[PDB]
RNA sequence: GACUUAAUGUCACGGUACCCAAUUUUCUGCCCCG
RNA sequence: GGGGCAGAAAAUUGGGUACCG
């Protein structure tokens, strides 16, 4: 007669549910489906307000099973009195049926309690299931129950207003995986609550007997799940702020239009995001990049004036006004809203329609089939109960997916990829991701097993829903709360080898090194071998590792946790129940568990001693261990290797357009991340190189579509219906410590094809890693293989191998200037024997063309001509447009490819400055704003950048094949895009075609099919030795000024010359006897000091072609070598004669899609002149080929021929005139200043336009 | 003017995959492109749409709901969804209202046979009274064209289904060239209740159904119009269920090279009728008993023609390994030729005969009738000539056997009460098989099983008695699949003995040591290889080995030997030194079948793909025992052969179930497959 | 004590938010006349 | 008599997935 008050309390997020009674509850399918949560109703109107509870029934169940399994444990007894089997059944004839009907077996005994039930006298069991009472079935009276249960209530600790739904609960989109194709079937949605705060409930129990007292007391201690939780049960005795940060981005929004810079806009919104990771001193203490020195304009973003003021202070202001929601919050709603607005103002919003449904299945009832199955166990059976507390540790970046915010609402973005967080924003592995891993290695284990049927009457008897029946996991959180890592990711489109229109997309991912808690549970009489191989085979140990893939995105390798500190303890259940009812199983105190010591234990809990190692297990090493097979190797980088971020990089100091990719790495032993990060080459990068390899060797890549597709590349690499049979890692550099200054910064420009300077805006850095031919990089890579592969996909794997190390696909960015070149690779002694064998088993030539150079300038006066340092080319201004555009798709077999081994000698002293340090040697002690530099070096090791090789032979190219204007600026002075014709025009898309200069060597829309890499010096004497100077090489240069085309084009009413050129001269002398007068009478700001390197010198440097055309081949040949006397101009000082170099062709290899081919001497005779018909073809007027017949191509040559390079005293004075007499540098009687020569009287503009158009024409007697 | 020339190119696009020459793998990705540009002209133009592309969306719709598939036993929900969008799309064309007047006839027709399917496929959301209104509607804006139109015939003929007169239209309908068989008999049977000319439709319906697969819809209309018709109680539907079995026979012996045909649902239920039809021309009453004879003959014909194939899932036949590659070229075969039948119907060596069995044996064939709930068992006796059938009821024997599979599958040796009661329980409810008018005493018995009846021992059941009897002790049990397995002339022809063992764990030690294994392929460690090296036709084979048994697919059901094993397919290409060759297995059965959870089970061992490749017997057991008892089988087979296993069963203990119900749990696991 | 359970019968610890995609293409640290 | 340029143009997401009598 008298009753108990129960707390119920929560350890797990438990799952919640909306309340309907009992047919308004068949109206809906989660209501069915979640019948055995917490229920949720509204309070009040308006849908926002309500309360949850538990009702008794459930609690009722959960008690009477577990009475059901201590009275099965001890022999259908407890404390001596017997108890007999109970009823479960009900006729159908007399009452109707208790409103929930139960598929799961009944655990029955021997029955002797010496009497049968009846209401007079009944054993505990029976009057605990409330048999014999006055009320069942129809409730009218709280009282008559000889056992009754009331309702839970939310044990709300301080009283308030009515509590809300989006406090408490949180949805969550739930899975099913499909086994054989590694993909989703159907997914469902749930509502998970909180338990920290919300995770006690309050109710009653009165009983009106005292006969199944203690056996009630002693089972409720023994239910261990309640409504999809662990549980214990005992008895007692921003919202304004989100408002101005809208308006705010608003006006930033506003601000950046009124600029012409919305679409910066995007970018700000991620840089803002990328504030998370940083502290609130990057906006307090100023640590955002600024601009470059002595520049009015400042950052590239981060000085835009919004208001008047710039954005960074705008940003400090925003900072100041929202100090109380943290900065976490600030930087992710200002963020969100920035988005938000961008997208309104952009004009598209995302639709995402979905046809043919929405693929949610919540399982359903089949009338009959009403069965009871009892199961009885043996009388000497031994029961047990084992739990193994142990850690996962992340060896990778992790992901567990969710849905985006603002769908994760009960009661009804900026990132496409988030990542599950907690309400205190740490990282959480659920339970239920760990259960069905667990179940995927349990079927893996076992061989068989059964896809999951959801609407079922007879319990499945497979053996792996046997042993997960007894199975309980708990959800980890770890104790990390900083922010996600960004990771961007796009798509490649094989034809043109650029980026697919809306391929850019971004996942969160987790730090590698983090560390959650682990427990299983399992109770049973015997511990089973697939379960301990499943152990054994996610847990590490020296030499191996672990192997537990939890999470999403595992064919990037992304969710590989390995299991540590495992102490497995057991529990007997049939001697020392009592303990167990006493200390509650040990759940919600399993972190004490693992720094518990041995004397420490409870009575009942011992530890486990028979647990078998990996080599003794039957299942493991014959179903888990040949699962997947490691191939792990180092990538040798002997070039520079730019991955780049440029989010970050905008968000760093030292302002910097592109810098290289790092992670964050967690270390466990201190609970920071890590001082310095890790350069790494992405999973996603390689994984990609990869796929192209093998699609492209195949000819998979070709294909317009892949749904329902059964290709190698789509068999081994994953599709839209599959899962891919092998999973790619980072490539993390492992020498990085052998360096000093591991970054190097590497400085670019683009040189307009007319004036021969620099354009405007753009200029422009990179800050690559450095890499070097005596010092390479090195980056060890790893890939997991399933087995099932044949030979055939083995072969094809290792043929990718072989072409990665053959260098036909580099790494990272700016591939086409010699970034990312591979070196070489190295293949560990831990890969299979197979894979091994197969990626183990894998002269002077002269040009001999004679120019005949201008005769009449030199070869008749000797040395008393002056000739402008100078001329332009006119070309005929047709050029020839193909829109046949051959595609990277594919290795063609008529087209040809391979790499051309190349050797250049420098004629005159060569300038290639390195930027990198403005101080270079020394000399800024004595006076300031004097630059001097070093030569270009990575290392120490003198080299030459392949974007000069690649410019320089781009812009002989272009010339050589009348192609257009590839770099041109339209600008002040109408303007020149106005005088320039149509069809010299800059090629815009691949409508209208490509020109040659532009099919060979790429578009913005098309990719370049040559590759210019470094060159590296071999011999010959180094730095031209000048004894007035403070180092004794590097002598001192004049001014450089900028050149102006209204000297070349004046008189509106006259057209643009054509492209500009540079004469061969030995004019460095008159610098190098002038180094007492430069110092003086020349300001020391304005001139610079340069490293030169002397007449004589060899560098070495390699072509790398694909799908090149006879003709292509041929005229690429021809530009690398003319001929004898004619050279090339690179470098620094091309008007006062430096940088005169020749280029040699010391070999010529070419392959087919399976050798190496040496193509002797006739048959590149044999490309060349197929590369002349195709220039004799293009000029409309139809041997050892004559270069100077074609007319464009003798003036091209004439520029480019060298007059002292056979003997000669042919020595020619090259020279700018000096404005003004009394000017200094004047020759003596000369009449030779741009004052006597552009006025029009003396020179008549049409003659001076002819001068500056006739190559090597004299210009002091000006003929 | 866009809205025109999207909406002509989405039309062009279904009405080419609308063409009966278009393969249906091209035909899903046309008609999703349509959809798809559709729908993008939806989006784009959400509430400003006319009613002629809206009712292309429909047309969409339908075409999409035609090429799902079932995958399984049940109607996927994306056909139900995809009927659900087209009606919804129709209803806004609908509520666009005051168009053209041939705009309401397309409209309202599309809408009806979006409902037609709606409620063929899911009679609970898509009710009989809301069709009639709706089909009823239709004929009132003039859908009543025969001969242009084929729907019109199917609103029409589900009309006069529904119950309303149309004794206006019968004329109009029966002379159009689209109209076929059935929808003629249900014209003459609905509406003018001629029983005599419905009878040659439906003749010529059955004549046309020989040469269609199983697939098309013509199967499902023909079924159900003979249930309708046993619905009603007419006297016409007993010859038209044995009629359309016949044709139903033909046509599944033309599969392709497996034993497989295609799954539709009715399949069974026409059985189920057709059984029943030769029943009720058997109990009532013949005057003559030889034409009674043979009703009972025509029965265990029916039950052996059901129980021949097994009927595998879609699922399951695109996930087929691949193997023998001429026959996987068949096999895709079957299953395009049964996908493209299906998506049709809506785009528009030697079997011994039954009485060839050795003097002194006693054939018993059993049915599982799922419409009457009942349990059938037919005898032949070939001493007397006589045929003979009993029932009996089968709810409770599932609930017992239920009960010892659960008892079993967590406490394997320590069932054994559960196994004398399951035992008990097949005693009690076939109380025939101890009479000695159905079965003579002393006379061998095979049984060819039904359903979940394969998995319970018949050998050892228990007489309803105090002193109760087991039934091993008076006959000779042996057992078969089917009796389309039995074959004549064994032909062992040699005298070598064949060992194979891959597990190490049972101690086979002094087996493997003995003088009497012959001089080929004798193992330890052996391989798939191994086992289709046999050169010719040894004596006796044993195969020790684990066994693995694949929940879906029963060819990927293998036994497990070194480097893979060997599976049901492998076994059933790669084997061919076995004719006439006793097998003992050493895996169970229960880990060679997966553990069933409904009535019905069609489902084959290795042991089936043992007899089909020519082996004379195969003596296994039906569930784990040690390896003692299995050593024993093969010690005492070895001294001596010819002997009967119910001689060894009754001698080892099995008669002490009172006592020893382990030994009783030990005893009567083993059984004999095959037919001598 | 309503909101908010029905009592001789709840496997929801009966279900991984899973699959597919290379931050990449093009660019000589270069250069003279108001 | 004097220094400029110091990044520009695109892509910033698309789709897919409902075994269970
Ligand atoms: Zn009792
Ligand atoms: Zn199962
Ligand atoms: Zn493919
Ligand atoms: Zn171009």
């Amino acid at each position: 007669d008298m009753n108990i008050t129960v707390e119920l309390t929560f350890f797990e997020p438990y799952r919640l549910v909306e309340w309907f009674d009992w047919d308004a509850r068949k109206k809906s399918h989660s209501a069915m489906r979640g019948q055995a949560f917490a229920q949720w109703t509204w309070k009040g109107k308006g849908r926002t307000a309500g309360k949850s509870f538990i009702t008794g029934t459930l609690v009722r169940s959960a008690v009477i099973k577990a009475v059901e399994e201590l009275l099965s444990l001890n022999n259908g007894k407890w404390e001596g009195v017997p108890c007999c089997n109970g009823s479960f059944q009900t006729d159908e004839s007399k009452g109707k049926k208790p409103s929930f009907l139960r598929k799961r077996h009944t655990l029955q005994w021997q029955a002797n309690n010496k009497n049968i039930c009846d209401k007079e006298e009944a054993c505990p069991f029976c009057i605990l299931l409330g048999r014999f009472d006055n009320a069942g079935k129809v409730h009218e009276r709280n009282k008559d129950y000889d056992i009754h249960f009331s309702n839970f209530d939310l044990d709300h600790k301080q009283e308030k207003n009515d509590l809300r739904l989006v406090d408490i609960a949180s949805g969550r989109i739930l899975n099913r995986v499909d086994f054989d194709t590694g993909k989703a079937k159907d997914y469902f949605r749930t509502w998970e609550a909180d338990y920290e705060t919300y995770g006690t409930y309050t109710g009653r129990i009165t009983l009106r007997n005292e006969h199944a007292k203690k056996l009630l007391l002693a089972s409720l201690g023994f239910v261990d799940k309640l409504c999809g939780a662990l549980c214990r049960i005992e008895v007692i005795k921003s919202e304004d702020h989100n408002d101005e940060l809208r308006k705010q981005a608003e006006v930033i929004v506003e601000a950046f239009k009124q600029n012409d810079k919305l679409e910066k806009i995007r970018i700000l919104a991620d840089a803002i995001r990328t504030l998370r990771l940083h502290g609130e001193g990057v906006i307090e203490k100023d640590e955002l990049p600024d601009g470059k020195e002595e520049r009015d304009k400042g950052h590239h973003l981060w000085d835009i004036k919004v208001q008047g003021t710039a954005l960074r202070t705008k940003l400090k202001e925003l900072w100041q006004s929202n100090k109380d929601i943290g900065w976490r919050k600030f930087t992710e709603m200002l963020g969100s809203n920035l988005y938000l607005i961008y997208k309104k103002e952009t004009g598209g919003v995302s639709t995402r329609f979905r046809i043919l449904g929405d693929t949610e299945y919540y399982s359903k009832d089949s009338e009959g089939s009403d069965l009871f199955i009892p199961v009885t166990p043996p009388e000497g059976i031994e029961t047990k109960e084992w739990i193994i507390v142990g850690r996962l540790k992340a060896a990778t970046p992790f992901y567990f997916g969710v849905q985006q915010p603002s769908d994760s609402i009960p009661g009804k973005e900026h990132t496409s990829f988030n990542i599950l967080l907690d309400k205190e924003n740490r990282y959480r592995i659920p339970r239920s991701a760990l259960r069905g891993a667990l179940r995927r290695d349990l079927r893996t284990a076992f061989g068989s097993g059964c896809n999951v049927s959801l609407g079922g009457q007879i319990l499945c008897n497979c053996k792996v829903c046997i042993e997960m029946r007894r199975i309980t996991l708990k959800d980890s959180v770890s104790d990390f709360s900083e922010p996600p890592e960004i990771r961007y990711r796009i798509a490649k489109n094989p034809g043109t080898a650029t980026v697919e229109d809306g391929s850019l997309f971004d996942i969160e991912v987790g730090p590698e090194g983090l560390t959650f808690p682990f427990v299983l549970r399992y109770r049973g009489h015997k511990f089973p071998e697939q379960l301990s191989s499943v152990i054994r085979y996610w847990e590490e140990n020296d030499g191996k590792n672990g192997m537990a893939w939890l999470g999403g995105l595992d064919s990037t390798g992304k969710g590989r946790f390995a299991l540590k500190d495992i102490k497995i303890f057991e529990w007997d259940l049939n001697q020392k129940i009592n303990e167990y009812i006493k200390e509650r199983g040990m759940r919600g105190k399993e972190k004490e568990l693992l720094e518990m010591g041995e004397s420490s234990l409870p009575d009942g809990l011992i530890p486990y001693k028979f647990f078998e190692e990996r080599e003794c297990l039957f299942p493991y090493k014959e179903n888990l261990k040949p699962q997947w097979s490691e191939v792990q190797y180092t990538i040798e980088v002997g070039s520079p290797l730019l991955t780049a971020d440029t989010i970050s990089a905008l968000t760093e100091p030292g302002n910097r357009d592109a810098i290289a990719y790092k992670k964050r790495v967690y270390n466990d032993g201190n609970n920071a991340i890590e001082p310095e990060p890790r350069f790494a080459v992405k999973s996603e990068t390689h994984r990609g190189i990869f796929r192209t390899a093998v699609g492209r060797r195949t000819g998979d890549l070709g294909k317009e579509d892949h749904e329902d597709c059964t290709c190698d590349m789509c068999i081994i690499f994953g599709n839209e219906h599959e899962s891919s049979k092998i999973r790619f890692e980072d490539l993390e550099l492992i020498n990085g410590n052998e360096f000093e200054k591991l970054e190097k910064h590497i400085d670019h420009v683009a040189i307009d094809r007319f004036t021969g300077g620099a354009l405007d805006k753009a200029k422009f850095d990179t800050y690559p890693l450095a890499g070097s031919p005596k010092k390479p990089l090195k980056l060890k890579g790893r890939f997991w293989i399933k087995k099932g592969f044949s030979g055939d996909h083995k072969l094809l794997i290792t043929t990718a191998l072989s072409d990665i190390r053959d260098g036909l696909y580099p790494l990272g960015s700016k591939g086409g200037v010699g970034y990312g070149w591979v070196a070489g690779i190295s293949i560990d002694d831990n890969v299979p024997d197979d894979f091994k064998e197969m990626i183990n088993k894998t002269g002077p030539i002269n040009n001999d063309y004679v120019h005949p150079g201008h005769q009449s300038p030199k070869q008749d006066h000797k040395n008393k001509n002056i000739y402008y340092p100078h001329y332009f080319l006119d070309s005929g201004s047709k050029v020839y447009r193909e829109k046949d555009i051959i595609t990277h798709e594919e290795f063609t077999e008529e087209l040809l490819s391979g790499k051309i081994n190349c050797k250049l000698e420098t004629l005159t002293p060569l300038i290639i400055p390195d930027t990198s340090d403005e101080n270079g040697l020394k000399l800024q002690g004595n006076k300031p704003g004097h630059k001097n530099y070093k030569f270009f070096n990575i290392n120490g090791e003198l080299m030459i950048p392949g974007s000069e090789l690649r410019g320089m032979l781009r812009t002989h190219f272009e010339a050589l094949t009348k192609s257009c204007f590839a770099i041109f600026g339209e600008d002040s002075t109408k303007t020149l895009g106005g005088k320039l014709d149509k069809a010299l025009h800059p090629c815009t898309g691949l409508s209208d075609g490509l020109c040659p200069g532009c099919h060979l060597f790429g578009t913005t829309d098309y990719k370049g099919r040559v590759k210019f890499g470094f060159a590296k010096y071999e011999n010959g004497p180094e730095w031209l030795i000048t004894r007035g100077n403070n180092p004794e090489r590097s002598l001192t240069l004049g001014v450089l000024e900028s050149p102006r085309p209204a000297f070349s084009i004046p008189d509106d009413e006259s057209e643009i010359p054509g492209r500009k050129f540079y004469l061969h001269h030995n004019g460095w002398r008159i610098i190098r006897q002038k180094q007492l007068e430069i110092r003086e009478t020349v300001q020391p700001e304005r001139n610079v000091t340069t490293e030169v390197m002397d007449k004589g010198n060899v560098f070495s440097f390699d072509v790398r072609f694909e799908n090149l055309r006879e003709w292509e081949l041929g005229l690429l040949l021809q530009s690398l070598d003319p001929g004898k006397n004619i050279a090339h101009k690179l470098g620094k000082g091309k008007p006062y004669g430096f940088g005169s170099v020749k280029i040699k062709i010391d070999s010529l290899h070419t392959f087919k899609i399976d050798k190496i081919k040496r193509v002797p001497q006739s048959d590149i005779r044999e490309y060349i002149n197929k590369g002349y018909q195709k220039l004799i073809e293009w000029s409309g007027n139809n041997v050892l080929p004559q270069w100077h017949v074609i007319p464009h191509i003798d003036k091209l040559y004439k520029l480019l021929w060298v007059p002292f390079l056979n003997d000669s005293k042919l020595e020619p004075d090259v020279r700018y005139p000096v404005l003004n007499e009394e000017s200094k540098g004047y020759i003596e009687g000369s009449d030779y200043t741009y004052k006597k020569l552009g006025d029009k009287d003396n020179l008549p503009y049409k003659t001076r336009v002819k001068g500056l158009t006739t190559p090597w024409s004299p210009w002091n007697p000006f003929q | 003017t866009r809205e025109d020339i999207d909406r002509k190119e989405a039309e062009r696009l279904l009405d080419e995959a609308f063409n009966p020459r278009t393969k249906p793998v091209d035909r899903k990705k046309i008609i999703n492109s349509a959809l798809k540009i559709l729908i993008g002209l939806y989006k784009e133009k959400k509430d400003d749409l006319t009613s002629a592309s809206f009712i292309s969306i429909a047309r969409a719709y339908y075409l999409v709901s035609i090429t799902i598939l079932p995958k399984g036993t049940t109607i996927p929900e994306k056909k139900k969804e995809a009927l659900r969008k087209g009606i919804e799309f129709i209803d806004r064309a609908i509520n666009k209202f005051n168009g053209s007047i041939l705009d309401s006839q397309r409209a309202f027709r599309i809408k009806s046979v979006l409902s037609i399917e709606f409620n063929r496929i899911d009679r609970e959301k898509c009710d009989n009274i809301k069709l009639k209104n709706l089909l009823n509607e239709a004929v009132d804006k003039g859908c009543t064209d025969f001969d242009t139109y084929e729907w019109d015939i199917q609103i029409a003929i589900r009309l006069c289904e529904l119950g309303v007169d149309m004794e206006g239209h019968f004329d109009n309908l029966i002379k159009s060239n689209k109209a076929n068989d059935l929808q003629k008999a249900k014209a003459y049977y609905f509406i003018k209740k001629d029983d005599h000319k419905a009878k040659e439709h439906m003749d010529k319906c059955t004549a046309s159904l020989k040469y269609t697969p199983c697939s098309h819809r013509l199967w499902d209309e023909t079924v159900g119009f003979i249930e309708r018709l046993k619905g009603d109680s007419s006297t016409l539907w007993r010859d038209f269920a044995i009629k359309t079995y016949r044709s139903c026979r033909v046509q599944e012996k033309e599969t392709g090279t497996l034993r497989l045909r295609w799954y539709w649902s009715r399949h069974r239920v026409l059985y189920d009728m057709a059984f029943l039809a030769v029943k009720e021309q058997a109990d009532d009453e013949e005057p003559d008993v030889n034409v009674k004879q043979a009703k009972i003959k025509k029965l265990a014909e029916i039950s052996d023609s059901l129980k021949s194939r097994f009927s595998l899932r879609l699922s399951d036949m695109e996930k087929m390994p691949k193997s023998d590659d001429e026959s996987n070229h068949e096999f895709k075969k079957f299953l395009d030729k049964c996908v493209t039948a299906y998506q049709d119907g809506y785009v528009i060596a030697k079997l011994l005969e039954l009485t060839q069995v050795p003097e002194g044996w006693v054939v018993v064939h059993f049915y599982l009738n799922k419409l009457e709930g009942m349990g059938n068992a037919i005898v032949f006796d070939k001493c007397a000539n006589s045929w003979q059938y009993k029932e009996f009821q089968y709810k409770e024997l599932f609930e017992v056997f239920l009960t010892w599979q659960a008892n079993y599958n967590l406490y394997k040796e320590n069932a054994a009460e559960h196994l004398v009661t399951l035992c008990k329980k097949i005693g009690e409810t076939m109380p025939f098989l101890f009479c000695d008018n159905f079965i003579p005493n002393g006379k061998d018995v095979l049984f060819v099983p039904h359903d979940f009846l394969h998995r319970l021992p018949l050998h050892g059941s228990i007489e309803n008695k105090t002193n109760g009897k087991l039934f091993l002790e008076n006959h000779s049990c042996c057992y078969l699949p089917a009796w389309s397995f039995a074959s004549e002339k064994e032909a062992s022809t040699s005298d070598e003995y064949v060992l194979l063992k891959n597990f190490d764990q049972g101690h086979f030690e002094t087996l493997q040591n003995n003088q009497i294994w012959g001089t080929q392929s004798v193992k330890d460690g052996a391989s798939s290889d191994d086992l289709e090296n046999i050169r010719n036709n040894p004596r006796l084979l044993t195969i020790l080995c684990h066994g693995e048994a694949n929940m879906s697919n029963p060819f990927r059901s293998m036994l497990k030997l070194a480097n893979g094993g060997i599976t049901y397919l492998e076994i059933l290409n790669s084997v061919k030194g076995l004719k006439g060759s006793q097998v003992i297995l050493g895996a169970c059965e229960t880990d060679l079948v997966p553990p069933l959870s409904d009535v019905m089970d069609e489902h084959y061992s290795v042991a089936t793909a043992l007899l089909l490749i020519g082996a004379a017997g195969v003596v296994g057991t039906m569930w784990k025992v040690r390896s003692n008892k299995t050593k024993s089988l093969i010690e005492w087979k070895l001294e001596n052969i010819e002997y009967k296993l119910n001689e060894w069963q009754k001698e080892t203990g099995g008669a002490a179930y009172k006592d020893h119900p382990p030994t009783f749990y030990r005893s009567i696991a083993f059984r004999s497959i095959g037919f001598p």
